[PDB]
RNA sequence: ACCCCCGUGCCCAUAGCACUGUGGAACCACCCCACCCCAUGCCGAACUGGGUCGUGAAACACAGCAGCGCCAAUGAUACUCGGACCGCAGGGUCCCGGAAAAGUCGGUCAGCGCGGGGGU
RNA sequence: UCCCAAAAUGUAACGGAGGCGCCCAAAGGUCACCUCAAGACGGUUGGAAAUCGUCUGUAGAGCGCAAAGGUAGAAGGUGGCUUGACUGCGAGACUGACACGUCGAGCAGGGAGGAAACUCGGGCUUAGUGAACCGGUGGUACCGUGUGGAAGGGCCAUCG
C-alpha cells in the first residue's frame, strides 16, 4: 500500500543524478507540486493550489502545472524529474507534467 | 556444453541478406519453431534475423 | 568425504582512508551486503567498483545496509 | 543417554564451566572438580546405582545428556577416512559443572548416593548445599 | 430496488437501540464472498464449466477459479491446479444477489428451519453454511450437468459481534428461536 | 514572534507496539456518484474521474501513559598481546596491559531541517 | 558451497557434509502492479493440511537445482511491449608462477521499454566447463612462388 511510493522515491536516483525532482500529492484536491532538492532537502519554487481555486479541484490540473514553469524561471531550472507516489500518471496527474514540461 | 540428440540445440543465424551469427542456446522443449527476432549485422541495421538454421 | 573443494577467494579490496581511482575494485562479494554508496557502482556480481577518482568511505547504519561512498579530493 | 538424532561425527576441545550450577532442581547437589570425559554408559552407572539406594521417590535428575560423537579403531590399518561412525556418546563436563542433584531425602542419605556414583566416575567429585541464588 | 430501507431499516434503529454517535461508524456490509468445492477428490475438467457457468449466472459476475496453493502432501495433492473458485461480490452487484437470498434463496429451501444463532467470526463478521444447490432461483436442474454445493461468506465493518448479529438480522436474515 | 496542519528530508526502534484521551469543516480521511479516458486474470475495494452533506468513528495527527520492546552503566569476571612457570597428561597458575557477553542500576516512546497553508 | 580456517587473504589430510557437467523464448530487457510462512477464530463434497473471510505476523517464506551470503523500498509474485542473450571498444582494478578467469564507467554505430530521469552489452551471485594441433560450414577478398585466374592457404564468426 505504501509500496508505490517508495517503489518511485528509490527508483529515482538522488545524487549519481545531479538533477532535481518534483513531488505530488494528488491523492485528494489539494495538489502541492513541490519541487525538491537533489541532495539539499530545501525547496525552490514550489507551486500549490490552495490560494484560491476558483470553484475548480480537478480542472486546475492543468492550471497549477502552468504555473509551476513559470514560477521556476524565476529561480533558473532547467531539468526536472518526476516522482509520482502511487499514481499511474493518468490524467489529473498528466496535465501537470504536460503543463509543467511546454510552460518551461 | 555436451553435444547429442537431447532437448536443446546451438543454432546459426542467418539474416535478410545480412551474414552473420548470433550463436544462441535454444530448446525443442516447449515453442519449438520460432526462432526469428532482430540482430542488426554489420549494417544499417533492423535487418530480420532468425537464427532459425 | 575428502572429496570436492575450492580455493574461493572474496572479501575486501580497498579499505577505507584509501585513494582509489577509476575503475579500482573495492569490495568483491557475493550477495548484496555491501551496498553501491555514492561514487560507487555495482557488477553483476556484487562487485562494487569506482567510477572516478577520490577516497574510500565507508559508511555503517547499524549492520544490515553497508555502503560505501567516494570522496572526491582536489 | 544416547541423541535421537543428530550429524554423527565431531572434534575435541576443553574449555572452563560455562552454564554449570550450584543448585536447581532440589536441594543437594554433586559437583565434578576434573574436566574429562563422561561416557553415556558412565551416566547408566551413576543412575542405575542411585536408584537402588533410593526404593522410592523417582527425584534424581540428570542434567547431562551426553551430546558428543566419538570415533574407534575397528581392527587395524590406517589407509581409510571416518573409521567408527558408531561407538559411544560423551557428555563434555567441567570444574563446577553439576552432574547430579538429589532431594527429599535427608543428609545421610545423600551422603551414601553421591558417593557411591562417585567411584564410578573418571574424576573427582565433591557434594554441595544450598545457599546459592543467581538467576531464576 | 433495496438500499432504501437497508439504511431506514437498519440506521436510525441503531442510534435508538445502541447509541452511535456518528452514521459512519454504523455496521456496513462489505462484501459477500463465495467459495466452491471443485476437483480434489473429483478432478474433472468437464466439472470446471460446470460451476464456471451456474456461478456466473446466479451472482451474474465471471468467477476465479483459485488454484492450489502450491502444497504436495502425502494425499492427492499437485503444484499448480485449479481446484477452488472465487466469487466476490461487493457494491451493486452484492444488493442484488444478497436481496434474492433473503428473499428467494434461504426461504425457499426444504427442510429449512434457519441459521445458527452463535456469534461465528469474532471479528464483526459472519459466515454462512449453504450447502445444495437445488434451492436457488438461478439454478434449474432441468439444464445443468449434475448437482453441487456452496459456500458464501458474509464480510462486513462491524466492530463488534453485537453490533454484526443486529445488522445481519435486521436486514433480513433469519434464526432457530 | 505563537501555535497548528500538510508535504518532503536528515535520522533509519534510547524516535516501536498496546492502552487511553483530544481534533472537526483551514487541513486530512471516510463517504457519494462514476455510461465514458484508466483499471482490478472477479469485483471501480485498491488504481481512477467527477464532488455535496455527514462524521472523526476508522485512518491519520497530537498528547498522556513506558505493562511489554528497544537502549544500556559502574564493579567484577571470561578471554587474550608480553613476559615468566607447573603437571605424565587432559590442563592450570603468576606478573603487566587491553578488555566481553549477560545480568543489574538506569535511561528514555525523539530530536534536528526546508517549503507551503490556515488561524492569534 | 559450508566446516577445519585458529576474527585480512591464504592454508593440508584416505578430515567432517551436500551439489554440478544443466535449464529457461522465457525464469530475458524494461515498464507497471501485488506481498509471504504460519497460528487462532468461524464456515459447505472438507473434517490433518488445503479452498474462503477477518486479525496477528520483520517474513519464522520465497528466490528452478547444493550451500552460504543477501533480499520487505526486492535479486518474492503477475501483465503489456520487445530481442541489448547487440556490434566496433574499454580508463582502471581484483586474481594466478605462467596460462586463464572476474568486475567495469565511459565513447561510437544502431535499437528496446517508459511521459520522463533512466536503465539494458543474458539470468541474486558464486559450479552447469577445457589449451594447442587437425578438420567442417558461412562470410569476406589478404596471399597465391612468369603473368592473369583457379586449387589451396589466411582472417571474422562458428561447429567436432
Ligand atoms: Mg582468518
Ligand atoms: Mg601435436
Amino acid at each position: 500500500r505504501r509500496k508505490l511510493r517508495t517503489r518511485r522515491k528509490v527508483r529515482t536516483t538522488t545524487a549519481a543524478s545531479g538533477r532535481l525532482r518534483l513531488s505530488v500529492y494528488r491523492s485528494s484536491k489539494h495538489i502541492y507540486a513541490q519541487i525538491i532538492d537533489d541532495s539539499r532537502g530545501q525547496t525552490l519554487a514550489a507551486a500549490s493550489s490552495a490560494a484560491l481555486k476558483s470553484g475548480n479541484k480537478t480542472d486546475t490540473a492543468a492550471a497549477v502545472g502552468k504555473a509551476l514553469a513559470a514560477a521556476a524561471a524565476e529561480k533558473g531550472i532547467k531539468q526536472v524529474v518526476f516522482d509520482r507516489g502511487s499514481y499511474k500518471y493518468h490524467g489529473r496527474v498528466k496535465a501537470l507534467a504536460d503543463a509543467a514540461r511546454e510552460g518551461g | 556444453a555436451k553435444d547429442g540428440p537431447r532437448i536443446i540445440v546451438k543454432m546459426e543465424s542467418s539474416a535478410g541478406t545480412g551474414f552473420y551469427y548470433t550463436t544462441t542456446k535454444n530448446r525443442r522443449n516447449t515453442q519449438a519453431k520460432l526462432e526469428l527476432k532482430k540482430y542488426d549485422p554489420v549494417a544499417k541495421k533492423h535487418v530480420v534475423f532468425r537464427e532459425k538454421k | 568425504n575428502g572429496r570436492d573443494s575450492n580455493p574461493k577467494y572474496l572479501g575486501v579490496k580497498k579499505f577505507g582512508g584509501e585513494v582509489v581511482k577509476a575503475g579500482n575494485i573495492l569490495v568483491r562479494q557475493r550477495g548484496t551486503k555491501f551496498k553501491a554508496g555514492q561514487g560507487v557502482g555495482m557488477g553483476r556480481d556484487h562487485t562494487l567498483f569506482a567510477l572516478s577518482d577520490g577516497k574510500v568511505v565507508f559508511i555503517n547504519k547499524g549492520k544490515g545496509a553497508r555502503f560505501i561512498s567516494i570522496e572526491a579530493a582536489q | 543417554k544416547r541423541t535421537k538424532f543428530r550429524k554423527q561425527f565431531r572434534g575435541r576441545m576443553t574449555g572452563d564451566a560455562k552454564g554449570g550450577d550450584y543448585v536447581a532442581f532440589g536441594d543437594y547437589g554433586l559437583i565434578a572438580m576434573e574436566p574429562a570425559w563422561i561416557k553415556s554408559n558412565q551416566i547408566e552407572a551413576c543412575r542405575i546405582v542411585m536408584s537402588r539406594h533410593f526404593r522410592r521417590g523417582g527425584k534424581i535428575y540428570i542434567r547431562i545428556f551426553p551430546d558428543k560423537p566419538v570415533t574407534k579403531k575397528p581392527a587395524e590399518t590406517r589407509m581409510g577416512k571416518g573409521k567408527g561412525a558408531v561407538e559411544y556418546w560423551v557428555s563434555v563436563v567441567k570444574p563446577g559443572r553439576v552432574m547430579f542433584e538429589v532431594a527429599g531425602v535427608t543428609e545421610e542419605q545423600a551422603k551414601e548416593a553421591f558417593r557411591l556414583a562417585g567411584h564410578k566416575l573418571p574424576i573427582q567429585t565433591k557434594m554441595v548445599k544450598r545457599e546459592v541464588y543467581d538467576e531464576a | 430496488q433495496l438500499k432504501t430501507k437497508y439504511n431506514d431499516q437498519v440506521r436510525p434503529a441503531l442510534m435508538q437501540q445502541f447509541g452511535y454517535s456518528s452514521v459512519m461508524a454504523v455496521p456496513r456490509i462489505e462484501k459477500i464472498v463465495v467459495n466452491e468445492g471443485l476437483g480434489s477428490s473429483k478432478e474433472d475438467s468437464k466439472a470446471i464449466d460446470k460451476a464456471a457457468k451456474e456461478l456466473a449466472l446466479i451472482t451474474l459476475q465471471k468467477p476465479i477459479i483459485t488454484k492450489a496453493k502450491k502444497s504436495i502432501s502425502n494425499f492427492k495433492l499437485r503444484q499448480g491446479m485449479p481446484v477452488g473458485i472465487k466469487v466476490t461480490l461487493r457494491g451493486e452487484r452484492m444488493y442484488v444477489f444478497l436481496e434474492k437470498l433473503i428473499n428467494i434463496g434461504l426461504p425457499r429451501i426444504r427442510d429449512f428451519r434457519g441459521i445458527n444463532p452463535n456469534a461465528f467470526d469474532g471479528r464483526g463478521n459472519y459466515n454462512l453454511g449453504i450447502k445444495e444447490q437445488l434451492i436457488f432461483p438461478e439454478i434449474t436442474y432441468d439444464m445443468v450437468d449434475k448437482t453441487r454445493g456452496m459456500d458464501i461468506t458474509i464480510v462486513t465493518t462491524a466492530k463488534t459481534d453485537e453490533e454484526a448479529r443486529a445488522l445481519l438480522q435486521s436486514m433480513g436474515l433469519p434464526f432457530r428461536k
